[PDB]
């Protein structure tokens, strides 16, 4: 793999007019599609990680707001990195900003780690625009090699033991972190159950079970499900994306749950920032806020 | 052994960054 000329190639257009491509050879691309799938299948699936590290929500396919985060809290190995799904989908540029990300995770595999979304789906991209795109750019087949490499994708991660990172949030049907580990990759996203809910659920300040997801899949909780969860696993704290906010940031339970959205202007239509969570080694968190004019 | 979460603002420091 001829992995410091395509990191090369996607940076140059820093700096640019915003909206300007970059197109990989079609050969480039399934390249990273297989080593950095390789990468995921070895690394579990429940990722412990150490701190500090940077923590960072949804990209869409922003490519160029994902080039002013890096340009802000530094270019990896710089910093370490922890992205939360929601990689493609509704931006422009998907295929420079998945790209871009998948090169980095082959390039530092122990200093640079990706989560699943509910867009790294099949059923999902083919609707919002992630097939659109590969489609148009290149063909079909490289999307089918895009979806085998999005099957095998971690899910979560604990920093230290102590703040516990996934896409979207809880599931009444998990009750220990073994349930994690036994899934199996490659995978597809089932309809229901466990893994569903780990990238679609939302918390939920006016219901304090659980209760009906108004996006018709998964389940909301409330402040006293963070409350339960946090304690019978001995955590602080979850780190979660998947909603747009308005500062980048949002609390949730008593700063018990925090959401974070790293895409400004998020599909030009939202005046909202965007946060990136950046947490010392001694497990201190203060965030990184961009925001446009 | 066990580290805990502490956030800036709750510790006596600015929360947010701009840019
Ligand atoms: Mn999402
Ligand atoms: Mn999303």
């Amino acid at each position: 793999l001829n992995l410091d000329s395509i990191i090369g190639r996607l940076l140059e257009v820093q700096g640019s007019r915003p909206g300007k491509n970059v197109q990989l050879t079609e050969n480039e691309i399934r390249g990273l599609c297989l080593k950095s799938r390789e990468i995921f299948l070895s690394q579990p699936i429940l990722l412990e990680l150490e701190a500090p590290l940077k923590i960072c929500g949804d990209i869409h396919g922003q490519y160029y707001d994902l080039l002013r985060l890096f340009e802000y809290g530094g270019f990896p190995p710089e910093s370490n990195y922890l992205f939360l799904g929601d990689y493609v989908d509704r931006g422009k540029q998907s295929l420079e900003t998945i790209c871009l990300l998948l090169a980095y995770k082959i390039r530092y595999p122990e200093n640079f780690f990706l989560l699943r979304g509910n867009h790294e789906c099949a059923s999902i991209n083919r609707i919002y625009g992630f097939y659109d795109e590969c489609k148009r750019r290149y063909n079909i087949k490289l999307w089918k090699t895009f979806t085998d490499c999005f099957n095998c994708l971690p899910i979560a991660a604990i920093v230290d033991e102590k703040i516990f990172c996934c896409h979207g949030g809880l599931s009444p049907d998990l009750q220990s972190m073994e349930q994690i580990r036994r899934i199996m990759r490659p995978t597809d996203v089932p309809d229901q159950g466990l893994l569903c809910d780990l990238l679609w659920s939302d918390p939920d300040k006016d219901v304090q079970g659980w209760g009906e997801n108004d996006r018709g899949v998964s389940f909301t909780f409330g402040a006293e499900v963070v409350a339960k969860f946090l304690h019978k696993h001995d955590l602080d704290l979850i780190c979660r994306a998947h909603q747009v906010v308005e500062d980048g940031y949002e609390f949730f339970a008593k700063r018990q749950l925090v959401t974070l959205f790293s895409a400004p202007n998020y599909c030009g239509e939202f005046d909202n920032a965007g946060a990136m969570m950046s947490v010392d080694e001694t497990l201190m968190c203060s965030f990184q806020i961009l925001k446009p004019a | 052994v066990k580290k805990r979460v502490s956030f800036a603002d709750n510790q006596g420091l600015a929360l947010t960054m701009v840019k």
